[PDB]
C-alpha cells in the first residue's frame, strides 16, 4: 500500500496483492522483525528463550545480504543471469497477477541453489579485489 | 518473453508454517492482580494495548484445529504453572493418622454428606501431641482395613501419594489470558464462522496476540466460552469414528446457577512450626445442601437445536441423548471450580430423552470434594482449604462435550453422552481459530535489471 | 517393547458372572486406548467397549451394554473387563488389543494372549 | 446398514499359487486385513487400504476399487495359511478360511 | 581453495596455504560465525550461555568494520600508509610464502596500535564532514 509509515498491521495485506505493489512499503517488515512485541516462573524464561531466536534469525538474514552485496538495500540488483529452467522468463507480465505468497512455491528447489550464484556473482567481484585499479 | 536477472527484495511479506514458544499477555490491569494468582502467571504484563487486526485481503491459509500446536504449549505450560504455585506450600504428611470418625451433629439436626473425624496432631514441640477434631465435608474418607472396627478411617492421599495445601493467598480464576507470538511470527486468525475446524479458510486476518482466553477447567460442559457467532457449531476430527469428542459450540448460553448453601467456619489446626492446616470447624447455620438451577425451557431449547444440526450429518436418524457411561468422578459427573470449592454434579436431567431435532428448573445434586487428583489424571494431590460462608455461582454454558455409542444400533436411532478428561479438549475449543507461521523474507524474484557496472550506484530497476 | 500380559482361561455356568484382567507393560504410562474383542469361532469377530486409562472414560459397544463393565487400576498398568449374566452364547476367546499408535486406534497391532471363555450348561 | 462382507467363503490351494480376497463395505472409511492361524492371537498384515503392516512379507498387497476391496495374496506357502478378516472403523467381516488342498 | 559453495570444512585447508590462496573464499568464515551447529538440564543452560556469546562476539567485529569505513567488504583498503617499523616494506613478495596463521605472530604486538590509525584515517574524513563541499 501507499504509505510507509503506517503499521506492521497496515501493509501485510499485501501478502493478497500484487507482486508488483507489495514492493512499496517493503521497510516495515525491516523494522517489526527485530523486537515487536517482546519471581522466575515460566514467562521469565520464555523472554529469554523466543527472544534470543529472534535476534539471531534477524542476522541470519542480514549477514546474506552483506555478502552478496546487498548491504542496507531493500531492492537490490545482482549480476547473475536468470536461467529458464528456474521459471519461464516472462515475469514480467506476470507479478501483476501473483502475490509474493505464490510466487514462492516456483522456486522452493531451487532457492538453495540460487543462492550459490549470487554467491558467484561476488567472486565476480573477489577475483576483481586483488589485481589493478585500486592504485587510483 | 524478455532478458531478465536476478534480484533481492527482503523485507517481504510471506510466512512458513513453524512452532515456538509464545509469550502471554492479560487484559487489562489484571496483570497487577494476577502476581496473587494460578491459572495466571506471575504476572503476563502487556507492552501496548492489545489486541490489533488486520485483514488480509485474497489470502486463503490452510487450518487445522486438531493437529494445533498452540494447544499443547498451553497445557503443558499451565500445569506447569499450576504445580509452581503449589509448591512453597504446607504439605500434608503429619495428618495421615488414625482418624476416628462419627456422625457429624448440628444445631436440632445431622448432615448426611460428611463425618465428624478426630486425630492426634503434633504440636508445637514434637514429644507431645494433643487431641484435635476437623469436618471433613466429604464422606471419600476410606475405612481402614485390617480391623472390625468401623469407626477407623483415614486420608485417601496416603494410600497412593501425599499431598500439598492450596494456599490462601493464591486465588483460582479464570482470568483472561492473551498469547501473543514473538517477533519474527505472525499469529493468523481465521474469521469464517463456518468453520468445521479443518481446511480451507478464506478470509483470514494476523493479529498481535490472541482474544481474551481464560482458562478455565471443567467436564461434560464447557463454562464461560466464547459463543459461536451465527448458529450452533459441531466439530470433531471424523464423526463417523466413534472415538474421538464432538465438540459443540453454542450460538447463545444458558445460565447455570450453583451454591453450597450450608454456612461453614475454617479452622486452623496447628500441624508444626509454621506450617498450619485449615479444615472445616463446624456449621453455623440450617443444613440444604448443595445444588444448581438450569432452565427447564432455555435448555431444552439447547437439545432441540442441536438435535438438528447434529442430523445433518446423521440424516434420517433420531437422535438421543442418555446418562454418562462410567470412569472416576471427575468425569462421570459435570465437574468444576467456583469459589475454591470443586463441584461434582449429577447431571440429574441433563442427558435425558429422545430429541429428534424435528420437533414432531431442573435440580442437579452436587457432591464436594477437598482433596482432588488433578484433571490430567495422574497428577499431584491438592488440598483445597475449606472457604467460610455461604458459596454462589453463575456461569454461561457455551459447549458441551459429546461422545456417540456404537456399531450396531438400531438403523435409525444414535445415541450420545457427556466425556470430558482430557483438558486439551476444553481449550482446542476456544484456541482453534489461530495459527503460528513465521514470517520468512523469501528466496529471489527476477527483474528486467542488468548486470551493475564497476561498483556504480542506480536508480530506477 | 509394549506388549499386553493377559490371564486367564476359566470355565464358568450360565448366569454367573465373569472377570478378566490384562496388563500393560513395555510401556511408559497407560495414555492411550485399549479394545476388547471376542473372537468366536464360527461367527464373525464381535468388539466390546474401548478404555481410555487416562480419564477412565468408556464405551459399551453392542447390545452387551448392559451387562459388560469395564475398569483399570493405573498404579498397577492394568485394565479389567467384567461380563455379567454369562448366556450359553458367550463362549469364545477375549482379545485384549491396542491400536498401532495413539492417534488412530483402530488398527489393532498388539493383541494380548486370549483368555478363552467357556459356558457349560 | 454398515456391514463389510468377505467373499468368497474359503479358498482351497494348492501351496505355492495365487489367491484372492475381497471385502466389500457400505460406507467411507479405512479399511485393514488380519490373518490368523488357529491359537494364536490375529496378526495385522495391511492398514490404511493397500500399506502393509511392519514386518510382514511382500506377498501381501490390497487395491481399493472404490466401494469395493479387494486383497490379493501371490504364492502363498504354507505358513500363511489361516483365516483372513476385514476391518474398518469395530465392524468385522465374517472371515475367509484359506486352506491347502 | 578457491571457490565459494564449499563448506566451512571446506576451505580451511588455507589455514596452511598461501595469503593469496586463503584471501579468496573468504565470505565462508562471515558465514560460520552466525549460528553454525547452535526439563531444563546443562545442556539446555548452555544453549543460552554459548549461543548469547556466539552472537556478541559477531556483533563487536561487524562494529570495527561500520566504523573504519569498511561495511559490508571483506577486502577493504584504508587511508593509512604502511609504517616500516611494524614490518619490513615487502610483504608483497613474501605473502606467496606465508600462511595467514604465520603473518599473525608479527602483528601481535602491534594491531592495537594500528587499530588507532584507521580511526584517525576514518577521522580524516570526520574532520572533513562540516566544512565546505556538501552544501549538495
Amino acid at each position: 500500500a501507499v504509505g510507509i509509515g503506517a503499521v506492521f498491521l497496515g501493509f501485510l495485506g499485501a501478502a493478497g496483492s500484487t507482486m508488483g505493489a507489495a514492493s512499496m512499503t517493503l521497510t516495515v517488515q525491516a523494522r517489526n522483525l527485530l523486537s515487536g512485541i517482546v519471581k522466575l516462573t515460566v514467562w521469565g524464561i520464555k523472554q529469554l528463550q523466543a527472544r534470543v531466536l529472534a535476534v539471531e534469525r534477524y542476522l541470519r538474514d542480514q549477514q546474506l545480504l552483506g555478502i552478496w552485496g546487498c548491504s542496507g538495500k531493500l531492492i537490490c540488483c545482482t549480476n547473475v543471469p536468470w536461467n529458464s529452467s528456474w521459471s519461464n522468463r516472462n515475469l514480467s507480465e506476470i507479478w501483476d497477477n501473483m502475490t509474493w505468497l505464490q510466487w514462492d512455491k516456483e522456486i522452493s528447489n531451487y532457492t538453495q541453489i540460487i543462492y550459490g550464484l549470487l554467491e558467484e556473482s561476488q567472486n565476480q567481484q573477489e577475483k576483481n579485489e586483488q589485481d589493478l585499479l585500486a592504485l587510483d | 518473453a524478455e532478458n531478465l536477472w536476478v534480484t533481492v527484495y527482503y523485507g517481504v511479506p510471506v510466512w512458513k508454517e513453524a512452532k515456538t514458544t509464545l509469550f502471554c499477555a492479560s487484559d487489562a490491569r489484571a496483570y497487577e492482580k494476577e502476581v496473587h494468582n494460578v491459572w495466571a502467571t506471575h504476572a503476563c504484563v502487556p507492552t501496548d494495548p492489545s489486541p490489533q487486526e488486520l485483514v488480509l485481503g485474497n489470502v486463503t491459509e490452510n487450518f487445522n484445529m486438531w493437529k494445533n500446536d498452540m494447544v499443547d504449549q498451553m497445557h503443558e505450560d499451565i500445569i506447569s504453572l499450576w504445580d509452581q504455585s503449589l509448591k512453597p506450600c504446607v504439605k500434608l504428611t503429619p495428618l495421615c493418622v488414625t482418624l476416628i470418625c462419627s456422625n457429624a451433629t448440628v444445631k436440632n439436626g445431622t448432615v448426611e454428606e460428611m463425618k465428624n473425624c478426630s486425630f492426634n496432631t503434633t504440636t508445637e514441640i514434637r514429644d507431645k501431641e494433643k487431641k484435635e477434631y476437623a469436618l471433613f465435608y466429604k464422606p471419600d474418607i476410606v475405612p481402614l482395613s485390617e480391623t472390625n472396627n468401623t469407626s477407623e478411617y483415614r486420608l485417601i492421599n496416603c494410600n497412593t501419594s501425599a499431598c500439598t495445601q492450596a494456599c490462601p493467598k493464591v486465588t483460582f480464576e479464570p482470568i483472561p489470558i492473551h498469547y501473543c507470538a514473538p517477533a519474527g511470527y505472525a499469529i493468523l486468525k481465521c474469521n469464517d464462522e463456518t468453520f468445521n475446524g479443518t481446511g480451507p479458510c478464506s478470509n483470514v486476518s494476523t493479529v498481535q496476540c490472541t482474544h481474551g482466553i481464560r482458562p478455565v477447567v471443567s467436564t461434560q460442559l464447557l463454562l464461560n466460552g466464547s459463543l459461536a457467532e451465527k448458529e450452533i457449531v459441531i466439530r470433531s476430527e471424523n464423526l463417523t469414528n466413534n472415538a474421538k469428542i464432538i465438540i459443540v459450540h453454542l450460538h447463545t448460553p444458558v445460565e447455570i446457577v450453583c451454591t453450597r448453601p450450608n454456612n461453614n467456619t475454617r479452622k486452623s489446626v496447628r500441624i508444626g512450626p509454621g506450617q498450619t492446616f485449615y479444615a472445616t470447624g463446624d456449621i453455623i447455620g440450617d443444613i440444604k445442601q448443595a445444588h444448581c438451577n438450569i432452565s427447564e425451557e432455555k435448555w431444552n431449547d439447547t437439545l432441540q437445536k442441536v438435535g438438528i444440526e447434529l442430523q445433518k450429518h446423521f440424516p434420517n436418524k433420531t437422535i438421543k441423548y442418555n446418562q454418562s457411561a462410567g470412569g472416576d468422578m471427575e468425569i462421570t459427573t459435570h465437574s468444576f471450580n467456583c469459589g475454591g470449592e470443586f463441584f461434582y454434579c449429577n447431571t440429574s436431567n441433563l442427558f435425558n430423552g429422545t430429541y429428534n431435532g424435528t420437533y414432531i428448573t431442573i435440580t442437579l445434586q452436587c457432591r464436594i470434594k477437598q482433596i482432588i487428583n488433578m484433571w490430567q489424571g495422574v497428577g499431584r494431590c491438592m488440598y483445597a482449604p475449606p472457604i467460610a460462608g455461604n458459596i454462589t455461582c453463575r456461569s454461561n454454558i457455551t459447549g458441551l462435550l459429546l461422545t456417540r455409542d456404537g456399531g450396531t444400533n438400531s438403523n435409525e436411532t444414535e445415541t450420545f453422552r457427556p466425556a470430558g478428561g482430557d483438558m486439551r479438549d476444553n481449550w482446542r475449543s476456544e484456541l482453534y481459530k489461530y495459527k503460528v507461521v513465521k514470517i520468512e523474507p523469501l528466496g529471489v524474484a527476477p527483474t528486467r535489471c542488468k548486470r551493475r557496472v564497476v561498483g556504480r550506484r542506480r536508480r530506477r530497476r | 517393547q509394549v506388549q499386553l500380559v493377559q490371564s486367564g482361561g476359566q470355565m464358568k455356568k450360565p448366569g454367573e458372572s465373569m472377570r478378566i484382567s490384562c496388563r500393560a507393560s513395555g510401556y511408559e504410562f497407560i495414555d492411550c486406548t485399549l479394545n476388547w474383542i471376542r473372537l468366536a469361532p464360527g461367527k464373525r469377530p464381535e468388539w466390546m467397549g474401548w478404555l481410555k486409562p487416562r480419564g477412565g472414560a468408556v464405551n459399551y459397544a453392542r447390545p452387551l451394554q448392559g451387562r459388560v463393565t469395564m475398569t483399570r487400576d493405573v498404579y498397577s498398568d492394568t485394565a479389567f473387563l467384567e461380563l455379567r449374566s454369562l448366556t450359553v452364547d458367550d463362549t469364545a476367546v477375549y482379545f485384549c488389543t491396542r491400536g498401532k499408535n495413539c492417534d488412530y486406534n483402530w488398527d489393532f497391532e498388539h493383541w494380548g494372549r486370549g483368555t478363552p471363555v467357556i459356558v457349560s450348561s | 446398514e454398515i456391514v463389510l462382507t468377505q467373499s468368497p467363503g474359503t479358498l482351497s490351494l494348492s501351496p505355492g499359487e495365487t489367491a484372492i480376497i475381497s471385502c466389500r463395505t457400505s460406507q467411507y472409511g479405512s479399511l485393514a486385513w488380519y490373518q490368523q492361524r488357529p491359537g494364536q492371537a490375529p496378526r495385522l498384515v495391511i492398514y490404511s487400504g493397500s500399506t502393509r503392516a511392519a514386518g510382514i512379507p511382500d506377498r501381501f498387497s490390497g487395491s481399493r476399487w472404490g466401494p469395493d476391496y479387494n486383497l490379493t495374496i501371490s504364492n502363498l506357502e504354507s505358513g500363511d495359511f489361516g483365516v483372513y478378516y476385514c476391518q474398518q472403523y469395530e465392524f468385522f467381516g465374517q472371515g475367509t478360511k484359506v486352506q491347502v488342498d
